[PDB]
């Protein structure tokens, strides 16, 4: 008589079988984490962390392992590129294998709790019916969670007894796992300050322990117990679902806008770094500093790191992919091989021309060369349009500085047109489109996919909060009402 | 083989529609 | 009753000309400010300093072209509070930078929260199940994803819809040209739900009125089931399943299309079929209706970007503007 | 990296402690 | 005028059943030190050696566990490098920083005249001041008026609004029996901890040898 | 205290003393009256 | 408006269904094909919509 | 305890619900196959 | 470029829920609950009589 | 029902079902903590939104 | 080169008969005929009594 969408409500009044299905879900989730990491370790290429990082290869669980301090592998390599001798058990493979062993043990524990459902612990001594004292259970679980929250902040993050967390510079070129001192001032509320992570978990953990002491000692008010239906297991389901989508909306914005918990060396750059020219402005700032030192343009642009130039490329923008463009970022433009250098375009009048950069909105953007005033000087016309300001007519030459083509000058129109198209996407790079049979359409980073999954999951969990919230407050009439 | 998959999906949908029309649950009026 | 909370609870639920309740403490001021803020914007407030447009009755716009336009792109995702660091308490500068848009959107968002809470409150007061609140979660999901989630994933509040008739019409063609929103399967599920809901409204109202009893039940369910079984092949036999279905399909259409808008916030769009794009690139004679549509999307993007996004200072010469004469 | 924070000591002692407590509580009462 | 009349009005009312009726209160861990995992773990049956001989062992476990808890905290503080400011012996030019934080290092470097003052303070506490009363509970050696944190049954705690809750002896984390049990168990764990830190130091020079 | 922080504090104080407290007082008055 | 009125009417009827089934049985079994009496409480739904 | 569980309930899916589910799954496959393949 | 993973997504994304629905209906037929033209449950676990009976 | 060693241990932790504080209890304290949490959440939102610009904290990527 | 058709042969060659066996057992449980520790049929269509009542 139970419909298909109500089959799991047999567990609603069975605390022993409720632990069993929760242990089974734990076994599947821990099993997924070990399996996802093992599959990811099979397809990971750790050869070049500069132009082929984890986020270019579609690594999903690997950035979260590296964020908390797991950077070495049993194969002798590390995420930073430095060859490691002995990582111990807590390598990438050891973390993956432990989640598999934990999955099997939870699977066996789920079987025991399913079979031995009728425990005296779940029975109310006054009535003999199955009962769960939910306010007391909340105090136990809040105390246990706050102990873990405090211990994670005080020992793991601060490095007192722990590895620390991933920290980097403002441009993501020197990233490493390092102990982080807590920031107790107003700077701890800067989301990009990693010191806030340590100070939050210590402060919130302490307050949660104090709240756990209160919730383990003081019983709920009678009027609050009746209003919130605290004797019903569905009222905590509705409230936990609400807290769950509340967190998922925050972690979606934190991932999308960037924070200290989502570094660009693990998840890739954000779309707002390309919008504001974040890496571009720093690149010209370092070049202009070298020019004032007396270096020529060739050597000034040669000091620019390839990692910094790779960030200033629209193919690394997470807002450039597609919903059904599956696979890694290397499946798109290709696997990055070498920075080609910075092209400088010039007409026959010595005017320095800059290609107008492509906004993330446009799938295709017109190729336009403008001077320092802002007037359009050269063009790449649309297909067979009647050209008047074309590259051939204007006569634009291109000089490359830095990279592989350092010092080279290209003046023939087909190569100038080809590099003007590549200059529209930011820094010019050479790509291996044959290893993965890359098709040339841009894909999204792990930063883009996480936000899509968790903002959509949070939206769907808002619906579940309304449904399970209504089922709690209307439990008496949910089989129907009386005829009047 | 993509067109084969598309054709199989469309023909399967039409088969499901045929079974839903002609092999439906017969409506019986309560007494 | 006993205690000051109980007198307030009794007064709020008292039968008067309009029900108030506890949700009315949030719904009534927020909804009045959102509607009043919108009527203020379409009458007096311009969009000259944010969009380079006239959008008020004071400037000569009519009801179709007036709007409460989105903030300037330089504002980002600022809350644009009246006391915020942008307007700094200046109500005039607040109107000019588009702060009225965030006023209407934020008070409107808390308004629809209060209305859904009102649906929960009256259902508990009357004693019925809260299915109208679940059905209103469809419009909530559409409003939240389109007016909040989509600009929050984009560059700024500027790319959100502006509260106006013709401004919404621009937003339709903007998402078609820039995201190929019609080719998204989530919008397709939304169209099926919304057109199916209009079908269900028309077919149920016609059937009930045409199977009426000449005067318990007012219409013949047996006759209606017999009619549609022989006309269409299948028919409803359960009246309760028929009415859950009338709830389900338009609400599921709202929820499915909202999931695609979230993807469109991060530009995770269904823009292209890659194999069809690659084959047309190597073979210029190949052409389908999807490839013709991507050509029209390029025409939308390049011809509107100069005026739709005036902050970017796009200067597009006639050579780079796509045309049908150059194929 | 191996040998840091006690090496394999704490995971071995911790796993042995969990296994011993489960075996201690496995028997029936009275 | 007695200044304690506001306490009764600020006192929270007794907890009841949700229906409205009075709550029904509705096991083998009666003695302090008898805890859920092992219960009464008495392999040598010291409880069967006599009530006088068992009363001796309760005070003996309490005293041994109390010094071991202080001893463990002392080594963990000094081996970490935490020191008092100034000099330990201005006559011997012994700064606090010069003395090793290790157990054997601190035991030898501290002067014997300094060690005598520690011992004599313990002797003074053991023989006159903190003497065990046979009528009093085991381990209750602090006399009245020596400003000790006590948790009697029904003692008052205070909430955010100023309301007062009375804490029974069986309350979690706040009752007397919880704190009495936690003193005994932390004393038992530090008893094994301090001898383990001694032998790990004897073998490697590191009291916490795997760590560090 | 920056001007934006002072503006936020003023906004919180203004919300409490113009919206919350007057509406609550009006509710208490009309509930005890009726 | 058709989608609005369809969802509105469906939610109003689904809200005021008269109890005829068990604790977690599907409520659609509470309606019998060919029955004469009303399957939902019309006055309760009308009162809800009037107060809404 | 391994007692007979009293919360065990039979599960029901009538032919109409089966047809609705089959139609939903087939139509969803028809809609999303083009996007998965490209 | 036949996307190998896309073929499994279409096949398994169709086969597995179709299998689940077919398995649910067949055991419903065995229990006599695979019709909506039957009375509500007489007792817990006891389906009501069909309208034709 | 089955009695286990762990079940007897955890028995007092699930023995207070239905026990409530009479009346409004500590709801007034809870409302204050909820109001303080609401103000705190608005603060960190407006800091991230740059609607509150603090003294020398800058919402931008930091070094080290 | 991953043989595309070979993956379907392994997957569908395993999934389809496993599905058929699982569906047959589940409807057998609904009829009370999924145990061999029961008596033979007392009548056509009526399964025999189980060994433990
Ligand atoms: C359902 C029922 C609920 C119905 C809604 C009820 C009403 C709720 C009202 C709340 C709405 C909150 C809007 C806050 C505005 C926002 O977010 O504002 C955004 C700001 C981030 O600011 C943006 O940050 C970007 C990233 O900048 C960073 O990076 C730049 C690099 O170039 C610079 O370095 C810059 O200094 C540095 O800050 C750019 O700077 C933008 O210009 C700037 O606007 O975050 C912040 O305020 C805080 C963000 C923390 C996450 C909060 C989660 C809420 C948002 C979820 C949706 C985000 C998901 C996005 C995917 C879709
Ligand atoms: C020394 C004290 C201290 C410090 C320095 C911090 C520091 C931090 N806290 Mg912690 N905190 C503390 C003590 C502290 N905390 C205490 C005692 C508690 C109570 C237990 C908390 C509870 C807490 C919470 C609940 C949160 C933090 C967060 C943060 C971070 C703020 C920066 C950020 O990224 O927010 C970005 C977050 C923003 C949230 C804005 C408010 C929600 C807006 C959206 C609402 C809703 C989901 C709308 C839907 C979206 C719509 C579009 C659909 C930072 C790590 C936040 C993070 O993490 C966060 O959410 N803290
Ligand atoms: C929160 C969920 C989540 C997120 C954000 C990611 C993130 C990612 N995954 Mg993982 N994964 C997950 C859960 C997730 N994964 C689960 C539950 C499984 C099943 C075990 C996998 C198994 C998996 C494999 C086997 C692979 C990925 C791959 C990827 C990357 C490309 C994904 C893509 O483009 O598909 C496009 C996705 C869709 C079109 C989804 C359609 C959803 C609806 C129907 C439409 C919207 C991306 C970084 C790739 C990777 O590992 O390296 C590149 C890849 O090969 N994932
Ligand atoms: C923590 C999350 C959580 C939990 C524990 C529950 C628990 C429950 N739900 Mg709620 N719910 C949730 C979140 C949750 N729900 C969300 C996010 C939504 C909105 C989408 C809902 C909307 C909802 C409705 C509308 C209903 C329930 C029902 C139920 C009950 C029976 C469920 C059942 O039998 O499914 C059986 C499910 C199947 C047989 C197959 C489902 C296949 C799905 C659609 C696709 C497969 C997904 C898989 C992988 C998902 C992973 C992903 C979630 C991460 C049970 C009490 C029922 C109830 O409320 O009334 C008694 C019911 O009618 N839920
Ligand atoms: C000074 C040490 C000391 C004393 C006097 C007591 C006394 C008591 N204990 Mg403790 N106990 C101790 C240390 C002690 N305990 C330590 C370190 C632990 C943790 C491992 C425990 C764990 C414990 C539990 C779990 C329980 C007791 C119980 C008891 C009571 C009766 C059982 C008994 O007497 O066994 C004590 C046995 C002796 C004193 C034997 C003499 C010392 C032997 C020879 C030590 C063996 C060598 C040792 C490992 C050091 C090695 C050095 C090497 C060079 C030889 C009594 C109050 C029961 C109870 O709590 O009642 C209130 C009970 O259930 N004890
Ligand atoms: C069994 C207990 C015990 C013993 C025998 C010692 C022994 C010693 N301690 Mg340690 N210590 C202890 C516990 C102990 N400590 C505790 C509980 C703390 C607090 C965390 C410390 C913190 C501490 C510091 C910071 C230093 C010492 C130092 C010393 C040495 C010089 C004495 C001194 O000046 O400290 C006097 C203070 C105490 C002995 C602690 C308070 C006294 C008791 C335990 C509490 C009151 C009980 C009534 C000496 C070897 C010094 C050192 O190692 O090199 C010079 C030094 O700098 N101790
Ligand atoms: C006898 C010591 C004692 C104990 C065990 C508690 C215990 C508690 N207090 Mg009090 N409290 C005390 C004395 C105590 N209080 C004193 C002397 C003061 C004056 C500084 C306070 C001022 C105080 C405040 C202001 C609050 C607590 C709160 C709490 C609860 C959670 C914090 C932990 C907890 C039940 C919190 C609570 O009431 O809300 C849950 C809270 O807000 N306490
Ligand atoms: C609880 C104590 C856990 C603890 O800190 O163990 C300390 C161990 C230390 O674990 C050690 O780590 C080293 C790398 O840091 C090497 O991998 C060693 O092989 C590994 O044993 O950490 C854990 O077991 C992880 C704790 C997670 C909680
Ligand atoms: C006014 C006044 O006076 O009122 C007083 C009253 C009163 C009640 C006294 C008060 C109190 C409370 C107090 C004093 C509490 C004190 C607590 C204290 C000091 C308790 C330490 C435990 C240490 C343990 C368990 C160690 C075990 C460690 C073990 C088991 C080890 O094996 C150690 C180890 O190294 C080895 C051997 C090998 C290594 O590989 C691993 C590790 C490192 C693990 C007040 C309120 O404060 C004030
Ligand atoms: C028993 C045992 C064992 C073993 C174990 C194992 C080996 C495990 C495994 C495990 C595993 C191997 C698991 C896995 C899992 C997975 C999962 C769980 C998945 C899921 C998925 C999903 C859920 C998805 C979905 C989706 C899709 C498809 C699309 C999109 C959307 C989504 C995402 C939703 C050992 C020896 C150790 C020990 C002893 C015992
Ligand atoms: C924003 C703002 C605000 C608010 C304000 C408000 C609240 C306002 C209101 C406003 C309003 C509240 C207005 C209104 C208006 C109205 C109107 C404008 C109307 C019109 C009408 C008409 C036109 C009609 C027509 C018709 C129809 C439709 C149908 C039938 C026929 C006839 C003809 C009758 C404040 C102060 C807070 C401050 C900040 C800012
Ligand atoms: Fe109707």
């Amino acid at each position: 008589a139970l419909p298909w969408y109500r089959v799991h409500t047999v567990v609603l009044n069975d605390p022993g079988r409720l632990i069993a299905v929760h242990l089974m879900h734990t076994a599947l989730v821990a099993g997924w984490a070990g399996s996802m990491a093992l599959y990811e370790l099979a397809v990971f290429d750790p050869s070049d962390p500069v132009l082929n990082p984890m986020w270019r290869q579609g690594m999903f669980v690997m950035p979260f392992m590296a964020r908390l301090g797991v950077t070495d592998s049993w194969g002798g390599w590390s995420i930073t590129g430095e060859s490691v001798s002995n990582p111990g058990i807590w390598s990438f493979e050891g973390v993956a294998l432990t989640h598999i062993v934990l999955s099997g043990l939870c699977f066996l524990a789920a079987i025991w709790h399913w079979v031995y459902w009728d425990l005296e612990l779940f029975r109310d001594p006054r009535t003999g019916e199955p009962a769960l004292d939910l306010p007391k259970i909340f105090g136990i679980h809040l105390f246990l969670a706050s102990l873990l929250c405090f211990g994670f902040g005080a020992f793991h993050v601060t490095g007192a007894f722990g590895p620390g967390i991933w920290v980097s510079d403002a441009y993501g070129v020197t990233g490493r796992v390092q102990a982080v001192a807590p920031a107790w001032g107003p700077e701890g509320f800067n989301p990009f300050n990693p010191g806030g992570i340590a100070s939050h978990h210590i402060a919130a953990g302490i307050l949660g322990i104090l709240a756990g002491v209160f919730h383990l000692t003081i019983r709920p008010p009678q009027r609050l117990y009746r209003a919130l239906r605290m004797g019903n297991i569905e009222t905590v389901l509705s409230s936990s679902i609400s807290a769950v989508f509340f967190a998922a909306f925050i972690t979606s914005g934190t991932m999308w806008y960037g924070a200290a918990t989502t570094p660009i060396e693990l998840f890739g750059p954000t779309r707002y770094q390309w919008d504001s020219g974040y890496f571009q402005q720093e690149i010209e700032r370092r070049v202009e500093a070298s020019i004032s030192e007396g270096l020529s343009l060739s050597q000034a642009w040669s000091r620019i790191p390839d990692k910094l130039a790779f960030y200033d490329y629209i193919g690394n923008n997470p807002a450039k992919g597609g919903l059904f463009r599956a696979g890694p970022m290397n499946k798109g433009d290709g696997i990055a091989e070498a920075w080609l250098g910075h092209p400088v375009f010039q007409d026959k009048e010595g005017r320095e021309l800059t290609v107008r950069r492509m906004p993330a909105f446009f799938e295709t953007f017109p190729v336009i060369l403008v001077d320092k005033d802002g007037i359009v000087r050269a063009d790449i016309p649309f297909r067979r349009a009647e050209s008047k300001y074309s590259i051939e007519q204007v006569g634009v030459s291109c000089n490359f500085y830095g990279g592989k083509l350092n010092g080279q000058v290209f003046t023939d129109a087909p190569t100038v047109k080809k590099y003007a198209r590549k200059s529209q996407l930011g820094e010019v790079f050479e790509f291996d489109r044959t290893t993965l049979e890359s098709d040339g359409v841009f894909r999204s980073s792990p930063r883009g996919w996480y936000t899509f999954g968790h903002a959509n999951f949070a939206l769907l969990f808002f619906l579940g909060h309304l449904w399970h919230g209504g089922r709690t407050l209307f439990r008496d009439v949910f089989a129907g009402i009386g005829a009047e | 083989m993509e067109a084969l998959v598309y054709t199989f999906l469309l023909i399967g949908t039409l088969i499901v529609i045929f079974f839903a029309i002609f092999f439906r649950d017969p409506p019986r009026i309560v007494k | 009753d006993r205690g000051v909370f109980d007198l307030i609870d009794d007064w709020l639920k008292r039968d008067r000309f309009v029900f108030v309740g506890w949700s009315g403490l949030l719904l009534f001021p927020c909804a009045f400010l959102a509607v009043g803020g919108w009527l203020t914007g379409i009458t007096f407030v311009t969009s000259w300093y944010t969009h380079g447009l006239a959008s008020s009755f004071l400037e000569g716009c009519n009801f179709l072209t007036a709007a409460v336009s989105t903030p300037a792109n330089s504002m980002g995702h600022s809350l644009l509070l009246l006391w915020g660091p942008e307007a700094q308490g200046d109500i005039t500068r607040w109107f000019q930078i588009g702060g009225l848009w965030t006023f209407v959107a934020l008070h409107g968002s808390f308004g629809v929260i209060g209305f859904c809470l009102r649906q929960f409150e009256i259902a508990r007061l009357v004693g019925i199940r809260p299915y109208n609140a679940i059905a209103f979660s469809g419009p909530i999901a559409v409003f939240v994803t389109v007016f909040l989630v989509y600009p929050l994933g984009q560059a700024s509040w500027f790319f959100a819809p502006s509260f106006g008739v013709a401004a919404i019409f621009r937003f339709l063609l903007f998402l078609q040209g820039f995201h190929n929103w019609t080719l998204n399967p989530f919008h397709m599920m939304g169209v099926a739900g919304i057109l199916g809901g209009a079908l269900l409204c028309a077919i149920h109202g016609a059937t009930v009125e045409n199977t009426l009893f000449e005067d318990e039940e007012t219409y013949s369910m047996v006759t209606a089931n017999r009619f549609w079984s022989q006309i269409f092949g299948v028919a409803f036999s359960n009246k309760r399943w028929l009415h859950f279905f009338m709830l389900f399909v338009p609400v599921a259409g709202m929820w499915t299309s909202s999931l695609g808008i979230v993807g469109l916030a991060l530009n995770l769009r269904s823009y292209d079929f890659v194999s069809q794009e690659l084959r047309a690139a190597e073979d210029p004679e190949f052409e389908t209706f999807y490839t013709k549509n991507n050509l029209l999307n390029e025409g939308i993007r390049s011809w509107m970007a100069a005026q739709d996004q005036p902050h970017e200072n796009f200067i597009f010469p006639e050579e780079v503007l796509p045309r049908g004469n150059a194929l | 990296n191996a040998g840091d924070f006690g090496g394999y000591t704490i995971p071995i002692i911790g796993l042995g402690l969990i296994g011993a407590t489960i075996a201690l509580l496995a028997g029936p009462v009275d | 005028a007695k200044g304690r009349g506001w306490l009764q009005k600020a006192r929270i009312a007794d907890e009841i059943d949700v229906t409205g009726s009075q709550y029904v209160n509705v096991p083998q861990y009666d003695e302090i030190g008898v805890l859920p995992p092992l219960g009464r773990w008495d392999p040598l049956n010291i409880k069967g050696q006599g009530e006088a001989r068992y009363r001796r062992f309760v005070e003996m476990e309490i005293k041994h566990g109390r010094m071991a808890m202080a001893a463990v905290l002392g080594v963990l503080t000094t081996y970490s490098g935490i020191r008092f400011p100034g000099y330990l012996s201005k006559t011997l030019d012994l700064k606090f920083e010069d003395v090793p934080g290790t157990m054997i290092g601190s035991w030898a470097t501290v002067p014997v005249t300094g060690w005598i003052q520690i011992v004599l303070f313990v002797v003074l506490l053991e023989a006159s001041w903190w003497k065990q009363d046979p009528a009093k509970a085991p381990g209750d050696v602090v006399p009245e008026g020596v400003w000790w944190a006590r948790y009697p049954d029904g003692y008052s705690i205070f909430l955010g609004d100023g309301s007062v809750k009375t804490v029974a002896e069986d309350e979690l984390f706040l009752g007397k029996t919880w704190k009495l049990n936690a003193e005994r168990n932390n004393g038992r764990a530090a008893m094994m901890g301090i001898t383990g830190m001694y032998v790990h130091e004897l073998l490697t020079g590191n009291p916490v040898y795997p760590l560090g | 205290m920056t001007p934006s922080l002072s503006a936020f504090l003023s906004s919180v104080i203004l919300a409490v003393v113009i919206i919350v407290i007057p509406i609550g007082a009006a509710l208490v008055f009309v509930s005890t009256s009726d | 408006g058709g989608s609005l009125f369809s969802a509105m009417h469906g939610s109003l009827v689904t809200s005021s269904l008269i109890r005829e089934t068990s604790e977690n049985e599907s409520l659609n079994y509470g309606y019998k094909f060919g029955q004469e009496e009303e399957t939902y409480n019309i006055v309760a739904a009308h009162g809800y919509f009037g107060r809404l | 305890m391994s007692a007979p569980n009293p919360n065990k309930q039979p599960v029901e899916l009538n032919r109409t619900s089966l047809y609705w589910g089959l139609l939903l799954i087939f139509v969803l496959a028809v809609l999303f196959s083009s996007y998965f393949f490209n | 470029e036949v996307s190998f993973g896309a073929f499994l997504a279409v096949i398994l994304g169709l086969f597995i829920p179709v299998v689940f629905l077919v398995t649910l209906y067949i055991q419903s037929e065995a229990q006599g609950t695979a019709t909506n033209f039957r009375l509500p449950d007489k007792a817990p676990g006891v389906p009501g009589d069909r309208y034709d009976a | 029902a089955l009695r286990t060693r762990l079940g007897e241990i955890l028995r007092p932790l699930n023995a207070e079902y239905g026990k409530v504080a009479p009346g409004w209890g500590t709801t007034s304290v809870m409302g204050v903590f909820m109001a303080l949490f609401l103000v705190f959440l608005v603060i960190i939102l407006q800091i991230y939104n740059s609607s509150i610009i603090l003294e020398n904290v800058d919402v931008d990527w930091v070094t080290v």
